[PDB]
């Protein structure tokens, strides 16, 4: 609906203005992880369909993702430039589309590179969906791996920075509960880059499995309260990406999630608030803050915009008073009628 | 007529040869008049949901 | 106070708001675009200023310039002395009036909205249909040109001085650094000639040659030094340039009532002040119907 | 020097002569020679009662 209106101008934006200049004023969602870090569950979690390949610790996302979740009538996801409906609701078609998405994810790649700075701009329709624009990236690797290009973790590195780079990009970094913060480079990346934390937000996920290694309930609690990290963020919030499988229901993990939230001993203990778990409170406040800097920012934006057609208009009138616009179309059909009349001449 | 038609499916061979002030002024206000106008939908539509 | 001729009152808001505003349009708009030699380019500079400043800035100045002359005819009745009649007890209580009601004195919000559409719609006007018109904004731009000019000579001749003829008459001798200055405008004199039309900025080559020049007649100037100079005399070169293009533009009327727009005397400069003119004019009437009716009750309310 | 290059070449524009660099060092060196030989003439008149 409204967010396929703002996708679409984004898409836009970044034709007509190739550099950041005009695309670093309006808000952004980033999300960088690690590998193995469960942000492909994240993010298919919130789109509520496992559309990204999945691989035996293989890094499948070899090339950036732009997953934007709007209304539609029924859960479906359509790529931009392909006019193919693929129907979340069947696993069949899931898989076709995974398939598809790894193919368009090799054909970007270039010559000499693995992954490509490219991003693909994907338009993921379903009812009740949250209205907001995700952006996929690849995993950061602490090892490169041979495989993969020399530049790879550099090229991934890149396009996190140039993504955070607007001062509206919300930050959403994603790692593992079972790892240590010190054992991390992403943590320490998002920390640096934003000293003010007004728009940091960190998801921590297998929450589960990190409870199940017996953690310690001080570490956990002053991460979600934000005292062991030195940056102070709007706030915390953890989910639970299921016991790790690759073939997982997304269904049976939610369902599986709240249940043991609901009979955790540490949020009836209240170790922990009520209203800093689960996917749907940190997807309606999130939808609600970057709802809100939106439409401030577009405000600012169509002002803008309006007084810089017309200074454009002015100097037409001032230069080509009794000329009209064409574009580059209409003047090869000007151009020819000139030449036919000359030939008659 | 047939160089024409040739010209005509070669967009390339266009860009080349039209470089000018007009050209770039008209170009340039075509794309700002349509970013403005998807930004107006967007504004309104946002605005008339509540 | 309200038994005052209409006239005297357009005439004071008139000539306190064109002085008031004159040194930022000059400066900060007619400069920056004069610069440049392409008319259409001129053109579109001054508009997008002019629209800027407008929106923003002008509501506010003209508020601020119509209740400051009202202020000083308010403030002065109060305090006239009518000879030797005049009484001395009550000039105490007038003064201490007088500080509250200005204190509590606010002026409508709603006139600094309608104006700036007022002064708007008047500005975007481009035809001058009557020829005296044409001769006004002619004489209106020589008294504002020759302002500037007497400012720029008075600085030109701080650092430097009176003639060698003048001063010989007054016995006044040039100091070690006015002489290098007057140096320096020779110069600045011969470059300008032989390129007639250099742009306002400068280079570092340009420098250059300039203290090479210097240092043939055995003179050492800083780089900084020539800039300023330099600044200085190309602003006087400029106003002496515009002098010229009014005596051009003096018979330019006919030419311009044709729509000779390939003729080269184009005019803009005459056809911009000309609607500067008239947007005073608008205003000032506007700003005396206002005084006289809108904040004559405000006043008696306050009092 | 390039900036003495630069200083004559202004002044040649200004009289609307263009002449490049290579050819105001030719003539510099000729001009040079037959200055420092008349300036050599000059020393022999004074040395001759030295």
């Amino acid at each position: 609906s409204l967010i396929d209106m703002y996708s679409e101008v984004l898409d836009v934006l970044s034709d007509y203005d190739a550099s950041y200049n005009t695309q670093d004023h309006l808000p952004r969602v980033v999300v960088v992880g690690d590998q193995s870090a469960g942000k492909t569950s994240v993010l298919e979690m919130i789109a509520q369909a496992r559309i990204f390949p999945r691989g035996s610790g293989e890094m499948m996302t070899r090339s950036p993702v732009k997953v934007t979740l709007s209304e539609g009538p029924h859960h479906v996801a359509l790529f931009k430039d392909s006019s193919r409906e693929f129907d979340l609701t069947k696993e069949e078609d899931l898989a076709a589309l995974r398939h598809e998405i790894e193919l368009r994810m090799r054909k970007n790649v270039k010559e000499g590179c693995t992954v490509s700075p490219e991003t693909i701009s994907l338009n993921v329709k379903g009812p009740g969906l949250q209205r907001m624009v995700l952006v996929d990236l690849p995993g950061v690797i602490n090892t490169v791996t041979s495989g993969m290009a020399p530049d790879t973790k550099e090229t991934i590195f890149s396009i996190s920075k140039a993504y955070m780079q607007n001062p509206n990009a919300i930050i959403l970094c994603i790692q593992d509960g079972s790892v240590d913060a010190e054992r991390s480079i992403v943590t320490d990346l998002v920390s640096q880059m934003d000293p003010h934390g007004r728009r940091t937000i960190f998801v921590l996920t297998k929450v589960d499995l990190a409870e199940k290694n017996v953690a310690s309930p001080s570490r956990i609690q002053q991460i979600i309260e934000g005292k062991l990290f030195p940056m102070k963020a709007l706030g915390y919030f953890a989910v639970v990406t299921g016991k790790g499988n690759s073939s997982e229901s997304i269904e049976a993990i939610r369902e599986y999630e709240e249940e043991f939230f609901q009979n955790s001993k540490l949020l009836k203990t209240s170790m922990l608030k009520a209203h800093q778990v689960t996917t749907r409170n940190l997807s309606l406040a999130v939808s609600d803050c970057f709802w809100k800097m939106v439409r401030e920012s577009v405000e600012q934006q169509a002002d803008s915009f309006k007084a810089t057609r017309f200074n454009l208009e002015t100097e037409w009138k001032n230069n080509y008073p009794r000329l009209r616009e064409l574009d580059r179309n209409e003047l090869f059909e000007k151009a020819k009628n000139e030449i036919l009349d000359e030939v008659i001449s | 007529k047939e160089v024409l038609e040739d010209f005509a499916e070669d967009g390339e061979k266009k860009i080349k040869l039209l470089t000018g002030k007009r050209v770039q002024l008209a170009e340039d206000l075509k794309k700002v008049r349509e970013i403005q106008e998807k930004l107006d939908a967007f504004i309104e539509a946002l605005h008339q949901e509540k | 106070l309200s038994q005052v001729t209409p006239k005297h009152w357009e005439e004071i808001l008139q000539q306190s708001l064109w002085e008031r505003v004159s040194t930022h349009v000059i400066e900060n708009i007619y400069l920056p675009a004069a610069q440049t030699m392409n008319s259409g380019t001129f053109n579109t500079t001054v508009d997008i200023k002019l629209k800027q400043w407008t929106d923003k800035q002008l509501p506010n100045k003209a508020v601020e310039v119509a209740w400051e002359t009202l202020q000083e005819e308010f403030s002065r009745f109060m305090t006239e002395p009518k000879g030797k009649e005049h009484d001395d007890i009550f000039d105490k209580l007038k003064e201490a009036v007088k500080e509250e009601s200005i204190k509590r004195h606010k002026w409508n919000d709603f006139a600094e909205d309608s104006l700036r559409v007022i002064q708007h719609n008047a500005l975007e006007d481009r035809s001058i249909s009557d020829k005296q018109q044409w001769d006004a904004a002619i004489y209106f731009m020589e008294e504002a040109l020759q302002a500037r000019l007497k400012d720029t000579e008075n600085a030109i001749e701080n650092m430097v001085g009176p003639d060698w003829k003048k001063r010989w008459l007054y016995w006044k001798n040039r100091t070690q650094e006015q002489c290098v200055h007057n140096e320096t405008k020779n110069e600045l004199e011969k470059m300008l000639k032989c390129n007639e039309e250099h742009p306002a900025y400068l280079a570092s080559d340009e420098i250059t040659t300039v203290r090479k020049n210097l240092e043939s007649r055995g003179v050492e100037v800083d780089p900084s030094l020539i800039k300023d100079t330099w600044h200085q005399v190309y602003r006087r070169h400029f106003l002496k340039t515009a002098l010229n293009h009014c005596n051009l533009c003096r018979r330019g009327f006919y030419y311009y009532q044709r729509h000779f727009v390939d003729s080269e005397l184009e005019c803009n400069d005459v056809v911009l002040f000309w609607r500067i003119q008239r947007m005073l004019a608008i205003t000032a009437n506007t700003l005396r119907q206002q005084l006289t009716n809108t904040e004559v009750r405000r006043l008696e309310k306050n009092v």
